């Protein structure tokens, strides 16, 4: 199967320099093109630096011609792409590519890379178990609070990912430039008597993880 | 050397056909391939059409490409469209350089309603340690997507330390989340507040208390 | 919500708040302020929001305190960036649940219910009921209650409800309880 993941993103202040990776598997890496190409929420999916199959041939984006230059290593089936004087502008999610000739045929996960003069801001992990009342039910949801990071992403795993299904980590608001979010699972009331319910959450911009355990309150 | 035109929006009705189109501004659409990926909220591009009118393997055969010469719009048709179909859909082609069209965000209407899950969060008491008091409530579960938070406090309106994410599609439903910023002192001085959902004209809601039982 | 037609009976004063540095009471009734004829909850509300609207900074405030009618000078909270004077509506301590097999259930406890007096002291929040009730340990505990609505004529009988209930030690935390939650 054809895989791409990129690594390098996070936090930089403008006029600094970042370089991305892009590990590339499931394929013959040396006979195609491999390309960059980034997304805002305002601006859509912009191409900006494409590399050819021989790593003889480059191109780039007009906003980034100059700045930015795209590189491979046939024998780490890697490609990079080195950024310099990077501007509020290039704050976006950057995805590496595969080429197929005259199109686009795989895509990476994408890595969010931020250009701010703001600084990193680890979360704050609380846990959140229901208020005591009368009556239980039969199931019970619990939650994790990730509060006030800069900047995002963040993800929230439950028990190293064992708990999959009744996962819900929600969309994160921004007040006075940080990040809240929550992420709530659903179990039996059963499991939660008997096991340890445990909320991991990642920061990559600020290196962190914290693993939280819920207990009732 | 151009740029591809797309609508911004396009909504249909649940098992409809739809088409969603992408025009170039400069030079015969005919002249280069037009390539479609389909994304989906907080996940990358997969590719629906290649080379004008292919589909890869695992694309289901409800994604069609065309090209349109008098209207120099390449067009991608969905038919039977379902739930999963709601994403962006950009259009891509190229001759010196590389252009994405600025994608179409595809609605579904007429999915099974569905009235919004309220689960309500007291402050931890780790967070209280340090004088402070987020008061959470989730919404899940719902659609359509269209809701109205508000909170109370002893029932009466609260608009200050409020912070509302708006609806957003995560499995086959729509999740939001709102957070009422407090202190402890804050916190510890009310009876009640209260998380009131309003969704197509009907009130939903989950109240907290400091007050402790003995 | 009930409290907005109530008179201003202040409960619950924040901590270092403007109704505490200039030495509002738990107990205080206010009556004027500035302005504005404060009968209700709602009069000084709506007056609070005028006040800062018209850009008022200090103002003079008269509250009940004994029947003994105060005067003092009162910072005017700024209502759009977020200030508040700090006080906070009694709490009536009435039972909102009674837990299934717990001590007040034992006894027969109701929800409904109005505490009225705890171990002989008369008390008028929730939250003097959970102090006299953590107090007193493991001891048992006096409880005077006014149970449903009196016949007419009868509403000021002095006649209660009196339980008497010991307090049961939780087996996994060691924590005594009676089985009473509060009404929300």
């Amino acid at each position: 199967e054809v895989q791409l993941v990129e690594s390098g993103g996070g936090l930089v202040q403008p006029g600094r320099s970042l370089k991305l990776s892009c590990a590339a598997s499931g394929f013959t890496f040396s006979n195609y093109g491999m390309a960059w190409v980034r997304q805002t929420p305002t601006k859509g999916l912009e191409w900006i630096a494409s590399i050819s199959a021989g790593g003889d041939k480059t191109y780039y984006g007009d906003s980034v011609k100059g700045r930015f230059s795209i590189s491979r290593d046939n024998a780490k089936t890697t490609h990079y792409l080195q950024m310099d004087s990077l501007r509020s502008e290039d704050t976006a999610t950057y995805y590496c590519a595969k080429t197929s000739r005259v199109y686009f045929d795989y895509w990476g996960q994408g890595v969010m890379v931020t250009v701010s003069s703001a600084e990193t801001t680890a979360p704050s992990v609380y846990p959140l178990a229901p208020g005591t009342a009368l009556k239980s039910n039969s199931m019970v949801t619990l939650g994790c609070l990730v509060k006030g990071y800069f900047p995002e992403p963040v993800t929230v795993t439950w028990n190293s990912g064992a708990l999959s299904s009744g996962v819900h980590t929600f969309p994160a608001v921004l007040q006075s430039g940080l990040y809240t979010l929550t992420s709530s699972v659903t179990v039996p009331s059963s499991t939660w008597s008997s096991q340890a319910v445990t909320c991991n959450v990642a920061h990559p911009a600020s290196s962190t993880k914290v693993d939280k355990k819920i207990v009732p309150r | 050397q151009f740029v591809l035109t797309q609508p911004n929006s396009v909504s249909t009705n649940l098992g409809s056909t739809v088409k969603l189109s992408c025009k170039r501004s400069t030079g015969n659409i005919g002249s280069n391939y037009v390539n479609w990926y389909q994304q989906h909220e907080g996940r990358s591009p997969t590719t629906m059409i290649y080379r004008d009118d292919k589909r890869p393997d695992g694309v289901p055969d409800r994604f069609s490409g065309s090209i349109d010469r008098s209207s120099n719009s390449a067009l991608l048709t969905i038919n039977n469209v379902q739930t999963e179909d709601e994403a962006d859909y950009f259009c891509h082609s190229y001759s010196s350089g590389i252009v994405f069209g600025g994608g179409t965000k595809l609605t579904v209407l007429g999915q099974p309603k569905s009235t919004p899950t309220l689960t309500v969060f007291p402050p931890s008491t780790e967070e209280l340690q340090g004088n402070k008091a987020t008061l959470v409530c989730l919404i899940s579960d719902f659609y359509p997507s269209d809701v109205e938070v508000a909170w109370k406090a002893n029932g009466a309106p609260i608009s200050q330390g409020v912070d509302t994410a708006n609806p957003t599609k995560q499995g086959n439903k729509y999740i939001a989340s709102s957070f009422l910023r407090l202190t402890a002192e804050q916190w510890r001085s009310r009876n009640s507040f209260t998380c009131q959902v309003t969704h197509e004209g009907n009130t939903v809601e989950k109240s907290l208390s400091p007050a402790e039982c003995v | 919500p009930k409290y907005l037609k109530e008179p201003v009976v202040v409960g619950y004063v924040q901590r270092d708040s403007i109704a505490q540095k200039i030495g509002i009471k738990p107990g205080d009734k206010i009556i004027k302020i500035n302005g504005y004829e404060v009968r209700t909850w709602e009069d000084l509300r709506d007056a609070l929001i005028r006040l800062s609207l018209d850009g008022v900074k200090e103002t003079t405030l008269f509250l009940e305190r004994n029947g003994e009618v105060l005067h003092l000078t009162i910072k005017v909270p700024n209502v759009q960036k977020g200030e508040e004077l700090g006080i906070a509506p009694l709490v009536k301590p009435v039972v909102g649940g009674v837990k299934k097999g717990s001590p007040a259930d034992q006894v027969g406890i109701k929800p409904g219910d109005l505490i009225l007096e705890v171990n002989g002291k008369k008390i008028n929040t929730w939250y003097e009921l959970v102090e006299e009730v953590r107090k007193s340990q493991g001891k048992a505990i006096k409880l005077k209650i006014l149970r449903g609505v009196a016949m007419p004529g009868a509403e000021d009988d002095v006649v209660m409800i009196e339980k008497e209930l010991i307090p049961a030690k939780d087996p996994k935390t060691g924590t005594y309880f009676i089985g009473l939650f509060p009404k929300t």
